């Protein structure tokens, strides 16, 4: 019941739109088990609408797309053409006027080699 | 308030000049007989810039065009567009000219029409109180716009002394020398008045024409019908912080000043990639601006001969990159970011260098809200290559006793060849001096 209401209140975070699933819920009757076992099966039901969030409007297969085998290194084009300029640059430690060129040459190296959704690659900041 | 008067002449420099207006009236929304869409003043919000301002909403051309030759001018009224030009601004019904080929005729034409060609043009200096200047749409091909706009370059420089001149100029040909051969006297003659008696150039090869209209536009007989394709397009490419409202360079002396090292180094290149129609079905998913100026450097869209393995001992000094319409400008400081990764560009050691990029909204149209342009202006040291080209097919043509005695028959009694000659060596001179 604990999980169960760490689901409903991330449906609840979006809007407020969930109702439990019979119009009346009672455990005042001699079975029990059968009730927390009505009981799993509705956090189950709020997963799957959680589920249902990703895949609608959140695209978290999407963002994992976007993240990792491309954090390891997936598609080599988008950092090559990034890797032609960490050899001119990345010779000694970062100044003050540096770090602004970064960000400069990580867009630059977004579309040379053709991103095909940008705000999946905007998320990128880049460390000190 | 920023009223430019162009001055079209020369049997290439009129017809050049004839489909730049014709581009201004397709972006403008507006016809050259009426006023049928609303779209001149909600989408475009300058139009007097380069028009004279409005009598009846007709925005009438600011515009001379002169030339020896009646055939540019015969090829003109036929067109529905000739009635939006005027015919008491300039000349009246069956204009006139030379016989007439020769670099002195027009040189020689200056003075004896010289009432007549200082009276007609002044009309529309007086009109706005404050004039930007004047550029010369003419040509250094033929001696038709060679000769005698050599004249006006020296007789409009103290006469309008606070005035911008800066010009458009196209090159001839170097192909082969058969049908003309006159043409290393009267282009160096013209080179002259470039650099002394004119501040700035925008250069435009012949030879580097051919080389994009076979490129990407497939043709297989080249035409002089192509020749105004290029040209137009690049030309009120370059006014868009001046005709669109812009903010910073929206003038003509704001673009100029910022790329000028020195006076008689000058010689802008120019580049302009998009060109082709069938890349409209593609900029649909969003094509960014992280893509359109890596090219831009890349030796590909350029309007100059020059040399590709001189690039090395030469160095950049101002580059311009100009994005047009739908620009994305979240990422446009991300594309400037990309520059110093490659260093494309060879800087200077002796001080500092520039990549200046700069937007403006483009015509409320489909072609133009919706494809990526890039208008290049270079400025590269290896422009001597050029100056080198021109000069020894000059030395090498006075040593084959070649036009010395059929040229100095009239108004011609020294030796002025070498005058020419050192001051074209001082400007290749002092630009291998200019990088210390």
């Amino acid at each position: 019941i604990l999980s169960t209401g760490k689901y409903l209140n991330v449906v609840r975070e979006c809007g407020h739109d969930v109702t439990c699933p019979d119009a009346k819920e009672i455990t005042y009757t001699l079975k029990e088990q059968a009730y927390v076992e009505r009981i799993e099966k509705a956090y189950n039901y709020a997963s799957k609408v959680l589920l249902d969030f990703l895949m609608e409007e959140e695209e978290l297969v999407a963002h994992l797309r976007s993240i990792k085998h491309y954090f390891l290194m997936d598609q080599g084009d988008f950092f090559v053409h990034f890797m032609d300029l960490t050899e001119e640059e990345l010779k000694k430690p970062v100044d003050d006027i540096i770090p602004t060129r970064l960000e400069a040459l990580l867009e630059l190296a977004l579309r040379m080699s053709t991103a095909n959704t940008d705000p999946f690659k905007d998320d990128l900041k880049i460390e000190l | 308030p920023r009223e430019i008067i162009t001055l079209q002449l020369g049997q290439c420099g009129n017809q050049i000049g004839f489909e730049f207006w014709k581009q201004l009236c397709a972006e403008h929304g507006i016809s050259p007989e009426g006023i049928v869409e609303e779209f001149a003043t909600e989408g475009t919000d300058r139009k007097d810039v380069f028009f004279y301002q409005a009598d009846d909403e007709h925005y009438i051309p600011r515009a001379v065009l002169l030339d020896l030759e009646p055939r540019v001018i015969h090829s003109i009224l036929n067109s529905p567009y000739a009635n939006l030009y005027n015919p008491e601004n300039i000349y009246l019904s069956e204009h006139g000219g030379g016989a007439g080929n020769n670099w002195a005729s027009g040189f020689s034409q200056g003075e004896k029409i010289h009432e007549d060609i200082f009276d007609i043009i002044d009309r529309e200096a007086d009109g706005s109180d404050s004039l930007e200047g004047f550029v010369l749409c003419h040509s250094i091909a033929g001696g038709t716009g060679s000769g005698l706009g050599s004249y006006l370059l020296e007789r409009l420089n103290d006469r309008y002394p606070k005035k911008l001149v800066q010009t458009y100029s196209v090159f001839p040909n170097q192909d082969e020398m058969s049908h003309v051969v006159v043409q290393p006297y009267n282009s160096l003659l013209t080179l002259k008045r470039l650099t002394q008696n004119a501040d700035c150039v925008v250069v435009l090869d012949n030879t580097a024409l051919n080389r994009i209209a076979t490129d990407r536009l497939h043709i297989q007989n080249p035409s002089f019908s192509q020749i105004n394709q290029l040209v137009s397009t690049i030309m009120s490419a370059s006014t868009t912080t001046l005709r669109y409202p812009g903010y910073m360079n929206n003038d003509l002396i704001g673009l100029i000043a910022s790329l000028i090292p020195t006076p008689r180094l000058h010689f802008l290149m120019t580049g302009y990639t998009p060109l082709t129609t069938d890349q409209s079905v593609a900029s649909v998913r969003k094509t960014t601006v992280l893509d359109v100026m890596r090219r831009l450097l890349q030796p590909k869209n350029v309007m100059v001969s020059t040399g590709r393995d001189r690039q090395t001992n030469h160095c950049y000094i101002a580059i311009l990159n100009i994005i047009q319409g739908e620009v994305d400008p979240t990422q446009v400081h991300k594309s400037l970011q990309r520059i110093r990764e490659r260093k494309l560009a060879n800087f200077i050691p002796w001080g500092p260098a520039s990549i200046q990029v700069a937007l403006s909204r483009k015509s409320p149209y489909l072609p133009s809200a919706h494809r990526v342009s890039g208008l290049m202006m270079a400025n590269h040291t290896n422009i001597s290559s050029l100056f080198e080209r021109t000069c020894r097919q000059y030395d090498k043509l006075r040593k084959r006793e070649a036009f010395l005695e059929q040229f100095r028959k009239e108004d011609i009694f020294k030796d002025n060849f070498d005058e020419l000659d050192n001051s074209r060596e001082i400007v290749q001179q002092l630009i291998d001096e200019y990088h210390a």
